[PDB]
């Protein structure tokens, strides 16, 4: 996240943390991702294409810190890994880019509700709040495009839902946004999502109650002018995800 | 190799 404020678990209660295990034993960092229920989390199948392979994966419920444990944090190994088979990505955009992970621990449960770890409500069908409507984004992605590393601690800000007719106009990204994507972004462009926020949620308040609106996705760049973030609209993938966990 | 979209990817 550029700009925006650093934040605790408390703050966003359904934030998954995930990571990859690698053949040596180094873990590190991959996505974010968004308790839905218990025993499932969604994310975006970018974060995951390249190494599929369930095994590989651990995911933390509970945690505001990045490389150490947060009291009270839950770490789950992935059940299922699930990756949406219309997946594709181009020079920029990626499409259908969705993916959902069964989660389960050692001792084979699912998550346990608590102080630090609650589930977010998926939004109604086809239902999105109008443009201008803010947001919140959270993560552990950089705070800087240029930055080598990924803060240690949860940072989350605000930015605007833009329309479809202004994110398609050429200057920003012109066709490569779709009616399946949301675009959002800061009106002076000084604060957004970066590498390493991808798979995480955008939330809106919508008839009152926080939705999981948005799965941060793509964008060019970080926090530049006329170059917004783009999220997976969810309200446009409820079968998917319905039919997916079951 | 620095975007969104490129996390935890090969090529990179």
């Amino acid at each position: 996240i550029i700009g925006g404020e650093f934040t605790t678990i408390e703050n966003q209660p359904w934030f998954a943390a995930i990571y990859r295990r690698h053949r040596g034993g180094s873990v590190t960092y991959v996505c974010g991702g968004s308790l839905i229920s218990p025993c499932w989390v969604i994310s975006a199948t970018h974060c995951f294409i390249d190494y599929p392979k369930k095994e590989d994966y651990i995911v933390y419920l509970g945690r505001s810190r990045l490389n150490s444990n947060t009291q009270g944090e839950m770490k789950f190994e992935v059940e299922n890994l699930i990756l949406h088979k219309d997946y594709s990505a181009d020079t920029l955009a990626h499409h259908n880019d969705i993916a959902l992970l069964k989660i389960r621990s050692k001792e084979g449960r699912c998550a346990q509700p608590s102080r630090t770890i609650q589930t977010i409500a998926l939004p109604s069908m086809y239902n999105d709040p109008q443009f201008g409507t803010s947001c919140e984004i959270t993560g552990f992605g950089k705070e800087q495009s240029t930055d080598y590393l990924y803060p240690e601690q949860l940072k989350m800000t605000v930015v605007k839902l833009i329309s479809h007719r202004e994110c398609q106009q050429p200057h920003y990204y012109g066709s490569e946004v779709t009616t399946k994507m949301l675009c959002a972004a800061d009106p002076q462009w000084k604060t957004d999502s970066c590498q390493g926020d991808a798979g995480g949620p955008l939330v809106c308040s919508l008839q009152g109650r926080m939705t999981l609106t948005g799965i941060v996705s793509w964008g060019r760049g970080c926090a530049l002018k006329d170059k917004p973030g783009v999220y997976t609209r969810v309200s446009h993938f409820l079968p998917w995800i319905r039919s997916h966990t079951k | 190799c620095s975007a969104r979209g490129l996390e935890n990817h090969a090529a990179c």
